[PDB]
């Protein structure tokens, strides 16, 4: 069992006293529902199980799986939170939207062929950024795996021309990959002295059906901490809050303040919570205000974060010409990102906040997207812009927020 | 459990131009009764307990129209909830505001504000409820269709719908329209996913009364790109590996259900309401409580209001409705047409499949065929009209000036073909 | 106040939309219940004020469904009960109200036993080895035949109805009792009229001259019975008897949707066609031989006296 | 005479009994005093001496070539056919009485009548008798195509996917006249089905009908249906 | 096996009795008096209504139970004249309730005699005279007094101990009374949607739930359950449902006041209704 406490003044990222969430590691490869099996073989199958509900946003949300990589009755020093996202475009848009996201990219490549999925994964890893190549095609012939390793070495030579210098070609290979990740991936610098900002990615309800009147837990939200340290008992600050349009006009966003009653991770977490993992906070919020994936996209600040609820953001429209590494054998005008037309929906992924917005106006370098829900990240942060190509949200461009229409009710 | 319903009283397609530029398309009279009253009477004949009317464009006019109706009275069994906001401009925006407000509870109805129907869907509601109870909330939407013929004048080529469904459990597998398509292509995975039965249906008129779970509002909050109903169904049917959510279907063969989308659907639904195809919703039945719409029904579907003062030699042979206070001269010949209340008709006039609203004034010797005359209109003498001629909001047509076939006149220059005056030449 | 107005509005909307309820006896009983709930929760000083209140409510009740005249002549019978009570107490607030309440009570006792009296007098109109002809479906003629078949052996030809086959359920309900039911279409009526011994039917509304509106196709059946000189029997209770004259007021027939006659899947010919479906038909009194009610048998040249025993000529306009 | 039954032999009596005897028994049980049976020559050109050792009433056996299909065997017997053709095959184990497909051929004055039983998608009219579309998933570039005329004249088309072809056809004289006039057809099951199904989508036209049986099923040329031949013949040939 | 309902074999004058019509004659309607061991009576043709009556069968309904007032009685001649004209609807409802209570007491004593296996009618009549008619003569109320004594004995069995019938007959009568007339069970369920979209939302919700649970009276615990996130079910399983619905309404009003004091909405999804 752990031995953490509420006595801390200036913790570190590689602190062994917490042993819950030390660093985060992104995973984007050519898995096609094969990276979850690798995360279960590396960390555990039923290890990450805290609060389950109906899968609402499967392709839009990314799942974090903790792994306590120990060494030598073993001793644990640092833990790695593997971030698996359905579709590499969502993970690429989450990584290329600011700082402190996907610090250790894991390139789960296949030793079967050299198809375009690995090329798109390498393009997403180049657009995101320390890479970690790993072959998952186990149980093959000797000369066949040698030829596949030669083809992967040519692909890794092109990778090393861009950013490519990991080397790794069932449990023994997973243990060797975990030892190489513990020995190669350094500790990234995280700001712990700043205010705690918990961007919600998946909200849950801790109250069961037909519970007691006294034993009622409401508002067990879950997300990711950007920076700072969150302790139990601190009054959280929901930046989006309750958005109500009852005034027959512009919707008012009332910020709902709730004291953080507990910080419940996948394991028995302590009062202090650090960044780099799926942080679950059960506050003193109502069950109706925080339903199943209802309070998502809300910046749960701690000390009154400066980011106000913006309804219309005028950013710099900078779209790519073709898709990042996505080109089939036909390519009959498939990898061709069109211009920002009027009244077109786009998934702006500001950090972890993926909000849809319509293109109201566009003048040749400036697009004023009117978001459906209120977003509060920053005034000049790097905001992405995605577009559904064929039943899949793929990134189309990036930009910087030049202006915004803010609103703050009380 | 109660039965909730949402009513999109603002059709977001730019089709009724420039008719919807003065009063919206849900306030136009079919036979002296707006389509809002028809849809609300269909909802109370269904058995709903509370509705949610959503209107964006000219919403104050819709509000002042329906507050003086029968459904806003405290003795009404079906209450209404008027929700007014100029922010939304799509049905998906309406459903995501429903999800943000959390109005509905379970198995709520979805209807447009211009749907004419008399179907009791308690059987389809119980079928949807049992399909949700056995398969544990797998069935999400129950679309409703009417058995019709593809050559019928109700369904036009712009709104023809071809589906491919199952035969024994009637779940929808494919759904598309025929908007400029001589050859139709259906996917191959529908046979591999269901090896028990599959049937392609073209005999299905869409009535847009697709009852549904509250999970469609959740799916509209997830997918912001889904603008309306049909692209939502077309995206849900192709995204079956994740968030399956099979859509089921109900067919009606003994009851009527349709909507309007242009002048063709308006003419066909008006000719069906006059020919009593949407019984019990009948003009002489007076389903809304108003003294200015009380009528009597003679032979050959002749509908006569109070104080008409019919003249000598006037011939009403088939499918004629006369409003209260409509003045009709001598030697007229009216057939297959509806006349509003308080009109003035001249002498030696013919009316062939026309749609005359309130306050019009037709002089003597006018020949009007298959036209649409809106409120407070004026028509001079010695004029011959052609089919599909629209004049909106007091357009005066000068003497000795015939109109072509495709001719729409209004007070707005760039929306209509031209603007008229006391003289028709400019 | 609130309960009365919402029950009145629900009654008007139920008569406006469809057939609520199914049987006419439950509709008459709920009309008596609505009238007694109105008169026990209202205030009046003179009987003419109650007369005008019942007239104003009955105008709305006949404007809801003009084909359903059961509520209209029931309101008229209640009005003549008010008139007789004011006449016998004039030559009066709580005693008059109790007299009206007990009159409505004994009227409900009379209304509950119409079908049993018709079934009790069914034995003197049916002989053994008889050919019976019935159109449509009604519980009165069904109880008539199922009581006459308890001691007699005969044959019933139940003809279906062409807009909607309502005679099929009557045929499968009579064949469970074993009366050798023969089912056919509407087009064979004269084609069976050379062998039909007696025609026994019901009706929807007995008019004032002895005429009757009923389910459609029975005017043809009465014409064929007059052609073949077979006697006609009307098993009708005493609340289907109305003073509304046939050619006096409009909206005689109830026209319904033409989907039961010509379906919507017919094609492009549905625009250039005019399909009507009158569910009711008019039968003159000369084609009727005998009416059978709970008080016994009457001629069609006697119904006026029943008017003089049940309705006032000042209440005919309502 | 109305019909001339032809039994095809393409690449045979491997089972508990002769595989050619059951179509011959099905023909000679009800009518068919004149039976034409072609021989096989692709595998071995010696099955005629084995087929002439039976005890039927009248068999007409002819030699054939090695490299040949079904349409070549239809065109091979063209100067010796004078009436409607009723095509059979060797691997045809049918416990269904075939009088009903002849009733479907006669009553509607059809040009072609076939029998299927429970790869190939068969879209049939809602009555269940007249076929409107049929296609395999091999020789199609797209998934499927459907014209507007067949949906305008027939608004509901019921599709089946688990059907097999029992190879029981009924041909008209002008169909094999067109087959003799158009020698580009080699496989009659892929030519006379698809070209006539396309030509039916034209009033005055031709009619194609099919019956979907639910009692038994036919066999196959490979060894996939060879195990169900003896188990199907041990319980159904006792009444025959 | 039958007996009369009261200690008298014949009803008094102007006493409303419950009868069922058995046959129709020209002089009147032959009926049977159900609370006097099925003795034959007659409702007169002149007394069937206050209106001119054409036929006796128009308002008789042979097979239907009706309340009729006694006009003339003759114990020597055996003639019982009855009348439907004299009875009022209030007197008819009183006679219906009295006949229902007397029939319940008759069924209870019939079950007690069937448990005691008293096949003789004289021993069953002695059980009647020792159980119900003694209380009816003591309280001077036929039907009301015996039913009131049995309703008191279902709660407090000291009234049944005064009967000196037998050692097992009193226990069988007490068991039949507690099994027949003591069905004190009801469940007044109600749904209430109480929430608070404020600072201490869940704290104010728990405080309102504790204030609603604290207002529960004795032998009537208002159990609150979370049927939904925004909706709650406040059930109450107790007897005397006319008071239980008022207690549930008072608890809902107290919960609404506690929700409105802490700036929170409180809607009534369902009123107090029996399950
Ligand atoms: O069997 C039936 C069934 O009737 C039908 C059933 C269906 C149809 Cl579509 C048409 C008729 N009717 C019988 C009823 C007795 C009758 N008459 C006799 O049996 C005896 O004939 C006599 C004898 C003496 C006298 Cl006084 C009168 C008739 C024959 C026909």
């Amino acid at each position: 069992l752990t031995t953490l406490d509420v006595t801390k003044l200036t913790p570190l990222s590689h602190e062994v006293i917490s042993r819950q969430a030390t660093i985060n590691i992104g995973t984007i490869g050519h898995v096609a529902h094969g990276k979850s099996t690798v995360v279960k073989a590396i960390s555990g199958v039923h290890t990450v199980r805290f609060k389950n509900e109906l899968e609402r946003n499967i392709t839009i949300k990314l799942g974090y799986a903790n792994a306590k990589i120990y060494k030598l009755n073993f001793k644990l020093v640092r833990h790695v939170s593997f971030v698996d996202c359905p579709g590499h475009d969502i993970l690429m848009a989450t990584m290329l939207n600011g700082a402190a996201v996907m610090d250790a990219a894991l390139l789960l490549i296949a030793g079967n062929e050299s198809c375009p999925q690995p090329q798109t994964s390498e393009h997403l890893a180049a657009i995101e950024i320390h890479i970690l190549i790993l072959q998952n095609k186990i149980d093959l012939v000797k000369e066949s795996q040698a030829k596949e390793q030669y083809e992967q070495i040519l692909a890794f030579v092109q990778g090393t021309v861009a950013e490519g210098a990991p080397i790794i070609p069932l449990k023994y290979n997973i243990e060797v990959v975990c030892e190489y990740i513990v020995k190669k991936i350094p500790v990234p610098p995280r700001d712990f002295t700043s205010e705690p900002r918990l961007i919600v990615i998946r909200s849950f309800d801790v109250n069961k059906p037909g519970c007691e009147v006294d034993d009622l837990k409401g508002g067990v939200a879950g997300g990711s901490i950007l920076k700072g340290v969150l302790k139990v008992g601190q009054e959280i600050e929901v930046r989006p809050g309750i958005v109500s349009k009852a005034s027959e006009g512009k919707l008012m966003c009332k910020p709902k303040f709730s004291k953080i009653v507990s910080l419940f991770a996948e394991h028995n977490d302590l009062q202090y919570a650090a960044p780099g993992g799926l942080i679950g906070v059960g506050t003193k919020i109502d069950p109706t205000l925080c339903r199943a994936d209802r309070m998502v996209g809300q910046v749960l600040g701690a000390v009154g974060a400066l980011p106000e609820i913006f309804t219309e953001l005028e950013i710099s429209y900078f779209l790519l010409r073709r898709l990042l590494g996505v080109r089939t054998e036909g390519d009959k005008k498939a990898a061709k990102v069109q211009k920002l037309s009027k009244n077109e929906v786009l998934m702006v992924n500001i950090g972890s906040l993926s909000t849809g917005g319509r293109v109201s106006a566009v003048k040749a370098d400036l697009g004023k997207i009117v978001l459906t829900n209120p977003v509060c990240t920053e005034v000049g942060e790097k905001i992405a812009l995605s577009r559904r190509v064929e039943k899949h949200w793929r990134l189309i461009g990036w930009g910087q927020i030049r202006r915004g229409v803010t609103i703050k009710p009380t | 459990p109660p039965l909730q319903a949402v009513l999109v009283a603002d059709s977001f397609d730019r089709r009724f131009f420039p008719i919807s530029k003065d009063q919206p398309r849900v306030l136009l009279p079919l036979a002296n009764v707006a389509l809002i009253d028809y849809t609300l009477e269909f909802l109370t004949a269904t058995g709903v307990q509370e509705t949610f009317v959503f209107c964006c464009w000219k919403a104050a006019q819709i509000k002042e129209h329906l507050l003086k109706s029968k459904w806003c009275r405290p003795t009404s069994l079906n209450v209404v909830r008027i929700i007014t906001s100029e922010l939304y401009r799509s049905l998906g925006d309406v459903l995501r505001d429903v999800d943000a407000k959390a109005l509905v509870r379970s198995d709520f109805l979805l209807v447009y504000g211009d749907v004419i129907s008399n179907i009791n869907i308690t059987r389809a509601l119980e079928e949807h409820r049992l399909r949700r109870k056995l398969e544990k909330n797998v069935s999400v939407m129950t679309m409703i269709f009417k058995e019709s013929s593809p050559s019928h004048p109700t369904r036009c080529h712009e709104d023809n719908v071809v589906v491919a469904v199952d035969s024994t459990t009637n779940r929808v597998l494919h759904f598309q329209k025929t908007q400029g398509l001589r050859r139709f292509a259906f996917p191959l995975s529908l046979f591999q996913g269901s090896s028990d039965g599959v049937e392609v249906r073209y005999d299905l008129l869409d009535c847009h009364i697709s009852i549904c779970s509250p999970q469609v509002a959740q799916l509209f909050t997830d997918n912001f790109d889904y603008q309306t109903r049909d692209d939502f169904v077309r995206g849900l049917l192709v995204n079956e590996e994740i968030l399956g959510n099979q859509i089921h279907m109900h067919v009606t063969a003994k009851e009527y259900g349709a909507r309007v989308s242009n002048l063709h659907m308006y003419s066909a639904v008006c000719a069906d309401v006059i020919r009593r195809w949407v019984y019990p919703l009948t003009p002489e039945a007076n389903f809304t409580d108003s003294t200015t719409q009380s009528c009597t029904h003679s032979r050959h579907n002749i509908y006569r209001g109070p104080e008409v003062s019919l003249g000598h030699g006037s011939i009403l042979e088939e499918n004629v409705l006369l409003g209260s206070g409509t003045v009709i001269g001598s030697n007229c010949f009216i057939t297959n047409s509806v006349i509003g209340p308080g009109c003035h008709i001249g002498d030696n006039v013919v009316l062939d499949q026309t749609y005359l609203w309130q306050g019009v004034r037709v002089a003597a010797g006018a020949q009007i065929h298959q036209s649409l005359l809106c409120d407070n209109a004026e028509v001079k003498e010695r004029v011959t009209l052609k089919p599909r001629s629209v004049l909106t909001s007091q357009v005066v047509v000068g003497p000795n000036i015939t109109l072509p076939e495709g001719s729409v006149i209004s007070l707005h220059p760039p929306d209509a073909e031209e603007d008229e005056d006391d003289g028709e030449f400019s | 106040g609130s309960e009365l107005s919402e029950r009145i509005e629900s009654f008007v909307e139920t008569l406006k939309r469809g057939g609520g309820p199914r049987s006419s006896e439950e509709m008459a009983r709920e009309t008596l219940g609505l009238l007694r709930q109105i008169i026990t929760d209202h205030r009046w000083s003179n009987a003419g004020e109650l007369m005008e209140l019942i007239r104003r409510e009955g105008r709305r009740m006949t404007a809801a469904q003009p084909s359903e005249t059961t509520v209209g002549n029931m309101v008229r019978r209640v009005l003549k009960i008010i008139r007789e009570e004011y006449g016998r107490l004039h030559g009066h607030y709580a005693q008059l109200q109790s007299n009206i309440i007990e009159a409505i009570n004994e009227l409900l006792v009379e209304l509950e036993g119409t079908m049993e009296n018709i079934a009790a007098q069914a034995l003197e109109h049916i002989h053994s080895n008889e050919v019976i002809m019935t159109i449509g479906f009604s519980r009165t003629v069904e109880a008539f035949l199922k009581e006459a078949a308890r001691k007699r052996k005969f044959h019933v030809i139940v003809a279906e109805c062409a807009p909607f086959c309502q005679g099929h359920e009557m045929a499968v309900n009579l064949s469970k009792a074993g009366i050798e039911t023969t089912v056919m279409t509407d087009a064979a009526i004269f084609a069976v009229m050379s062998r039909v011994n007696k025609v026994i039917i019901g009706t929807k509304t007995i008019l004032a001259n002895g005429a009757l509106r009923a389910v459609t196709g029975t005017h043809t059946l009465a014409l064929a019975a007059k052609h073949h000189s077979t006697p006609l029997i009307v098993c009708a209770p005493m609340f289907k008897l109305s003073p509304q004259f046939p050619n006096e007021e409009d909206s005689f027939h109830k026209f319904v949707a033409p989907e039961e006659v010509l379906p919507f899947t017919e094609g492009d010919i549905l625009e250039k066609v005019s399909v009507h479906c009158p569910v009711f038909d008019y039968v003159p009194p000369e084609l009727i031989t005998l009416f059978i009610s709970n008080i016994g048998g009457n001629a069609p040249s006697y119904i006026y006296r029943l008017m003089s025993e049940l309705y006032h000529p000042d209440d005919h306009v309502l | 005479m109305e019909f001339q039954a032809v039994v095809m032999a393409v690449g045979l009596p491997v089972g508990n009994k002769p595989l050619i005897w059951y179509p011959l028994n099905l023909l000679e049980r009800v009518g068919f005093e004149e039976v034409i049976v072609v021989t096989t020559r692709d595998v071995q050109k010696a099955l005629c001496a084995e087929f002439k050792m039976k005890m039927k009433p009248d068999i007409v056996c002819i030699p054939d070539d090695a490299d040949m299909g079904t349409a070549d065997s239809l065109r091979y017997i063209y100067p010796k056919l004078k009436t409607d053709v009723l095509v059979l095959s060797c691997d045809l184990i049918t416990d269904v009485a075939l009088h009903e497909v002849v009733d479907l051929f006669r009553a509607y004055d059809a040009s072609l009548a076939m029998l299927m039983r429970k790869r190939d998608f068969i879209g049939v009219d809602s009555t269940g008798k007249r076929l409107l579309f049929m296609a395999n998933e091999a020789d199609l570039d797209e998934e499927l195509v459907i014209k507007g005329s067949i949906l305008q004249k027939h608004p509901r088309i019921r599709f089946h996917t688990g059907l097999v072809d029992a190879h029981l056809y009924c041909l008209k004289k002008y169909i094999v006249d067109f087959l003799m006039e158009n020698g580009s057809i080699t496989s009659i099951r892929s030519e006379l089905i698809p070209y006539l199904v396309r030509k039916q989508f034209s009033l005055k036209s031709l009619d194609i009908y099919s019956f979907i049986k639910e009692a038994n099923t036919l066999n196959l040329a490979p060894y996939d249906a060879c195990w169900n031949a003896c188990r199907g013949d041990r319980w159904e040939d006792l009444s025959r | 096996l039958s007996c009369r309902f009261y200690q008298h074999k014949f009803p008094e004058v102007e006493d409303v009795v419950m009868v069922n019509v058995r046959s129709i004659a020209e002089m009147g309607a032959y009926v049977s008096l159900l609370e006097y061991n099925n003795i034959e009576g007659m409702i007169l043709l002149s007394e069937l209504s206050r209106r001119r009556i054409r036929s006796i069968n128009k308002l008789i309904r042979i097979g239907r139970n009706e309340c009729v007032v006694v006009i003339r009685v003759d114990k020597e001649k055996g003639y019982i004249d009855l009348s439907k004209r004299r009875v009022s609807p209030e007197e008819a409802i009183k006679c219906e309730d009295k006949f229902t209570k007397s029939k319940t007491v008759y069924s209870i004593l019939r079950h007690v005699a069937e448990v005691l296996e008293y096949t003789k009618d004289e021993q069953l009549e002695s059980l009647f005279q020792r159980t119900a008619w003694v209380f009816d003569d003591k309280y001077k109320r036929p039907g009301y007094g015996a039913y009131d004594a049995f309703k008191h004995a279902v709660s407090d069995p000291s009234i049944l101990d005064s009967l000196d019938l037998n050692e097992d007959e009193r226990e069988v009568l007490i068991n039949n009374i507690n099994r027949r007339l003591t069905p004190q069970a009801v469940k007044i369920r109600a749904d209430i949607e109480v929430a608070c979209y404020g600072y201490e939302g869940i704290d104010a919700v728990k405080e309102a739930l504790r204030a609603g649970l604290n207002c529960s009276t004795e032998n009537m615990p208002i159990k609150i359950n979370l049927i939904a996130p925004p909706r709650y079910v406040m059930t109450t399983t107790t007897l005397e449902r006319t008071e239980g619905l008022s207690v549930l309404s008072q608890a809902m009003a107290v919960i609404k006041e506690k929700i409105e004091e802490k700036r929170g909405v409180f809607n009534v999804q369902m009123e107090p209704k029996v399950v």
